[PDB]
RNA sequence: AUUUUAAAAUUAUUUGAAUUUUUCUUCUUAUAAUUUAAGUUGUUUCUAUACAGUACUUUCUUAACCCACUCGUCUUGAAAC
RNA sequence: AUUUCACUCAUAUUAAAUAAAAUAACUCCAAGUGGGCCAUUUUUGGUAAGCAGAACUGGCGAUGAGGGAUGCUCCUAACG
């Protein structure tokens, strides 16, 4: 009976197909809201008002000191974020209490707001997945979509671009998604910091604040 | 520093010897493990002795193999020597060290005609 | 020669090296020295339900035997 | 094209308002002009800025535009004059200085290095009111007056300043700082 | 299973496949036209000014009004905080 | 470095290995083990885990609480890790199919002369591979007398446990801090 | 010598307010009280018969106990390592009905008729509580002649 | 001693449809091979037509470059005047 | 009050977010300790002190590596 084979032969081979529509609309979604944002941004141009943008929704956050001398409301968020040494990071969501939980530790840390290129950069070449029986992990690197389905098929996400999708945009599975990767163990930056002592928005060379739409070329030079 | 070869790694040739061993002589230079506050040996100040770890361990695969590539067994007399007849490519012999020179020539003999190399087949010649 | 004779240095250190125990939540506590006149009662009504439930059960028993 | 050359100033220009309430539905807006080294820094001034002068903090704000003004003609030369505020080791004064440049941010940058030159007076502590453009018969300091005349000649008076490659340690023969 | 070598996910072409089933159909197409638009070189790009004469002069009076604008503002300012401190 | 707590090392508690060298308890170690990892059944894997306890958690169960247990359960099977002993206090005893590691000799008569029998677990396994119509029963692990001395100290408030004395009597240990009379009650 | 009484460091504490002295009203004899409610213990000086002590003014607890004019509270209280539970014995005029709990009420009763409807049109509903969130784009019509500039001032 | 398999990619014949209209255009809708899949393989030379040589392995001795206060003990604190 | 029968109250997105949350909870038998000191911020006596006495946290002690020429406690950062 080597008709056990045969069945599941066609199922891999009806999910892939499912899995190349889902990513070729997801390429019509991307670039149609890119195209719709530069039109309604003129149309306020002409008729004298303002188009103020939709706020952000995601960021990434980069750890930058070590584990020696810290405040213990300050560990206790760190572990909370899965943050737990030097050059780590993690995804995060935006919400009131987000927020009020990365105010307590933002001397210590930098982040800001990822595009699509850097999610899949991330994604492609440091994406790590943790695999067996709950508690007990076991960090893997992807080279197949087999680990993603076995796991998170039942909401529907089948291989590495659903992922992305859902973690660019605040989809509906993203805890799942988020809590499924190991955090990203990164190198240090090729042209070094400048002074992680002080802020970001300080009049001096520092880092340690909140850079909106500059992480993006930070995390390239570490990545 | 590390030796290396053929696949056999050593990653480490020098011996570790007694802190202090060198300046007096009722101090043998076999390894003891230093206790006592303010050694600067055991608190691992540069450029003093230094401690055995279990990091310089030895490769399992390649662990106890001469340079000859195989394992070593230590015989007293003929019949000592009956199981290597199944093994003779993994495992080469040596002649115990109290052993007369007439049982050693029958040792050799044996040992030749069973395909058998002898590491120390020169001895009490 | 003087001492010490203060400090609580290092001791919520120690609190929370075993961390901060908790109560047990239990369901029931004992009644011993709480308001009278009201469990007396409560043992009567108690023993009145549970003859009821036992003699529909032992009759019960003796009906299906037979 | 040369980055060796480059200052890290630019020109933004940012509108917001405060959220609207019941009591105030339809509040009033505002406008600056900042010059920082990127946006996030410009905005980061702005709220600084609503503030101390209004009642507006940024977490019952929102923001409703970020520019970056550019300049029009970029190799014409301009006379500015700049208004100021700082603060000392024993107290604040304020303080007005004229440039010549072909950008506002090409002289607010002349600005800070000459503040921080004269007066040890950190970033930190300038507030910038008022950059403009003046006309040249309306120039007051004699440094800028000297630039302005008819037929401007002088000699070049300078050490030179040479290739890395042809700076040669060992040389048989000791230069000339004429170069007539 | 034995851990072989992690394969590079981006630059090896059979992988990069093996996980987006999607790669090749979107790679070919930004190819083709890519070698278009590159061999349309002193044929094409001539009209692209005609283009420019189409919608520059269309947008230009706006963005005109609007720097316009902003520089007044700014100077009515200047001059009535003048007249103040006298 | 990193902040894990036990270096990110997993920690466990119970007793993992055999202490005793009967070889005959060894081999049935081996056999349980090999039954529940090849069948899972959460029966064979509860058996394997209890033939490994020491002395104190594997005690006896008499007679009358063995027939009492499986009123309810008739052509059934009992097991038990532990010994069975006799009751003399039981004036009858029905007929039993029980499994167990050791019989006392009356008891192993009592239950023959009733139309009974007796098991060993290597029998068990090869009748009942998966636990079908078996019930599991154990005695009574805290009526050890080691007991009456653990808990609270003697001599806090309300606490129920024993001294250790060395004997008992009016001149033994009831005093002072035993009753009103002398200075305070416990 | 030290001074630990059982009223000691409650100068401030255990004082009536401005123009608010007096015993209390009457109404506050009427309030209904339960087994398991949740109670507030704050101490009224006006009345020297059962007061709490000092730690448990501004707690918060359970009924186990009620008498003839008493009420017995379970309170919490940290000790050194651990917390335990603690048996208090007040009484009434000390004791308030506790307003901790309302908004888990007022939530349960509405969303049982949300959840009456929903299943009754047979729809799809989400009765968890939103935390804020980010904000969406929007369309801001302003007149040009509305917005007003500003700058820094100068020093006087 | 039977997942270095399946799949994926490639190349050359094919069975049909699209569209981006094409010597890398797509959709394993049929067989063969190959690796870019499924963690290094090949060709020449030397050691050498040797049996211990000045070459190779190894142990001592003596230089350089960087570094290195006297152990044990009591003590908040020891190279300690 | 308690007890017995009926009907019914979101879940797979888990009655708000996040979580190498079970490395949990509980019993038993025992060791060594009970002379401490230092830094930022708060703070008492004293003219002041490398003086004496308190509070929260981090350290030295029990700990080495790179920097501060040198240095038990400063900066980076903790060790096959
Ligand atoms: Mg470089
Ligand atoms: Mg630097
Ligand atoms: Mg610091
Ligand atoms: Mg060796
Ligand atoms: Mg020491
Ligand atoms: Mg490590
Ligand atoms: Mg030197
Ligand atoms: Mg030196
Ligand atoms: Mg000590
Ligand atoms: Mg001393
Ligand atoms: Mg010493
Ligand atoms: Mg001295
Ligand atoms: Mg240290
Ligand atoms: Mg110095």
């Amino acid at each position: 009976a080597a008709k056990k084979i045969k069945t599941l032969k066609l199922i891999n081979k009806k999910k892939r197909n499912d899995l190349r529509q889902r990513t070729l609309r997801y390429e019509e979604e991307y670039e149609s809201e890119r195209k719709k944002i530069i039109e309604l941004k003129r149309e306020a141009r002409k008729n004298n008002c303002f188009y103020r943008e939709a706020e952000k929704k995601v960021v990434f956050v980069i750890r930058l000191k070590g584990v020696n001398k810290l405040p213990p409301k300050v560990r206790s968020v760190f572990r909370l974020l899965r943050l737990l040494q030097v050059h780590n990071g993690v995804f995060v969501k935006v919400n009131k209490a987000t927020k009020e939980m990365l105010k307590i530790v933002e001397p210590y840390v930098t982040y800001g707001y990822p595009t699509l290129s850097t999610v899949r950069k991330l994604l492609y070449k440091r994406g790590y997945v943790r695999v067996g029986k709950v508690r007990r992990y076991a960090r893997k690197k992807i080279q197949d979509n087999a680990d993603i389905s076995k796991h998170l098929g039942k909401y529907n996400v089948h291989g590495i671009e659903d992922m992305v999708y859902q973690l660019y945009t605040c989809g509906p599975v993203f805890k799942k998604v988020n809590n499924f990767l190991w955090a990203f163990k990164l190198k240090p930056p090729r042209k070094g910091f400048k002074a992680k002592r002080h802020a970001f928005n300080e009049p001096r060379p520092g880092d340690w604040g909140n850079r909106e739409a500059h992480i993006n070329e930070l995390i390239n030079r570490m990545i | 520093a590390v030796k290396k070869v053929g696949k056999i790694i050593k990653k480490r040739t020098k011996k570790f010897t007694r802190f202090q061993s060198n300046r007096f002589m009722r101090v043998k230079p076999a390894w003891r493990k230093p206790r006592g506050i303010d050694c600067r040996v055991r608190r691992r100040y540069k450029g003093t002795n230094l401690m055995p770890s279990i990091g310089y361990g030895s490769n399992k695969k390649t662990k106890f193999l001469l340079p000859n590539n195989k394992y070593k067994y230590v015989v007293k007399n003929v019949k000592e020597m009956e199981p290597l007849i199944m093994n003779h490519t993994k495992y080469c012999v040596q002649i115990a060290h109290n052993v007369s020179s007439k049982k050693r020539k029958q040792i050799i003999e044996r040992a030749k005609q069973m395909n058998v190399s002898v590491i120390n087949a020169k001895a009490r010649l | 020669a003087k001492s010490k004779n203060h400090t609580n240095h290092n001791q919520n250190r120690k609190a929370h090296k075993n961390g901060i125990k908790k109560p047990k939540k239990h369901k029931f506590m004992s009644r011993k020295g709480l308001d009278p006149n009201f469990f007396r009662n409560q043992k009567y009504c108690l023993k009145g339900i549970q003859k009821k439930k036992k003699e529909l059960k032992l009759k019960a028993k003796q009906e299906k035997n037979n | 094209i040369d980055n060796s050359l480059n200052t890290n100033i630019h020109q933004y220009h940012i509108v917001g308002r405060a959220i609207p309430t019941a009591k105030d539905k339809n509040p009033n807006v505002y406008r600056m002009c900042i010059f920082a080294k990127n946006d996030t820094n410009a905005k980061s001034r702005f709220w600084y800025f609503m503030k101390k002068i209004n009642k507006l903090k940024k977490s019952n704000g929102e923001l409703l535009a970020c520019e970056q003004i550019k300049e029009r003609f970029p190799l014409r030369v301009k006379n500015y004059g700049v208004l100021l505020r700082y603060d000392s080791r024993t107290g604040t004064h304020n303080m007005y200085k004229e440039f010549r440049d072909t950008t506002k941010e090409g002289a607010i940058a002349q600005l800070y290095s000459e503040m921080a030159g004269r007066h040890r007076a950190r970033a930190s502590s300038i507030n910038i009111i008022r950059i403009s453009e003046i006309s040249s018969s309306l120039v007051r300091r004699p440094h800028i007056k000297q630039l302005l005349k008819r037929r401007l000649r002088f000699p070049a008076l300078h050490l030179p300043t040479l290739q890395k490659e042809y700076r040669k340690k060992f040389a048989s023969k000791r230069p000339s700082t004429y170069r007539m | 299973k034995k851990r072989l070598q992690n394969k590079n996910s981006l630059t090896n072409f059979a992988v990069r496949c093996r996980l987006n089933p999607a790669y090749k159909l979107l790679r070919s197409l930004a190819v083709l036209r890519m070698r278009k638009s590159i061999l349309e070189k002193s044929k094409n790009k001539k009209e692209k000014r005609v283009q420019k004469q189409i919608q520059k002069k269309e947008l230009q009076k706006i963005n005109h009004d609007y720097y316009k604008g902003v520089a007044k503002a700014v100077k009515k300012k200047k001059k009535r905080e003048e007249k103040k401190a006298k | 470095g990193i902040a894990l707590k036990n270096v990110g090392r997993i920690k466990k508690h119970g007793r993992k290995h055999l202490v005793s060298k009967n070889p005959y308890l060894r081999l049935l170690v081996k056999l349980y083990n090999f039954l529940a990892r090849r069948t899972n059944a959460n029966f064979n894997k509860i058996i394997a885990k209890r033939l490994i306890m020491p002395k104190r958690y594997r005690p006896p169960l008499s007679l009358s609480k063995l027939q009492y247990h499986m009123a309810n359960h008739p052509n059934d099977i009992a097991v038990v890790v532990g010994s069975i002993t006799d009751d003399k206090r039981l004036f009858s005893l029905k007929q039993l199919k029980v499994c167990a590691l050791r019989f006392t000799e009356t008891a192993r008569k009592r239950i023959e002369d009733a139309g009974g029998e007796c098991l060993t677990f290597d029998q068990l396994a090869l009748k009942y591979p998966t636990g079908k119509k078996c019930v599991l029963l154990r005695g009574p692990t805290k009526a050890r007398t080691a007991e009456k001395h653990f808990g609270k100290a003697p001599g806090k408030p309300k606490s129920k446990a024993r001294p250790y004395v060395r004997s008992k009597g009016r001149k033994f240990e009831k005093a002072r801090g035993r009753r009103k009379s002398r200075a305070y009650k416990k | 010598g030290k001074s630990r009484g059982k009223r000691s460091g409650t100068r401030y504490k255990f004082s009536k307010k401005f123009r608010k002295h007096g015993e209390c009203t009457a109404n506050k004899y009427l309030e209904k009280l339960n087994y398991g409610d949740y109670v507030d213990i704050v101490c009224d000086s006006t009345q020297q018969k059962g007061m709490p002590f000092n730690y448990y003014h501004g707690k918060t607890g359970k009924i186990f106990h009620i008498t003839k004019r008493g009420v017995g509270v379970l309170v919490n209280k940290r000790v050194k390592h651990r917390i335990e539970q603690k048996k208090v014995c007040v009484r009434i005029e000390h004791v308030r009905k506790s307003r901790c709990n309302e908004d888990f009420l007022l939530r349960k009763i509405k969303n049982a008729e949300l959840i009456k409807e929903a299943k009754l049109k047979n729809e799809h509903i989400n009765i968890k509580r939103k935390t804020e969130g980010p904000k969406p784009a929007a369309m801001i019509k302003v007149p040009p002649s509305k917005i007003i500039t500003i700058e820094p001032l100068p020093f006087y």
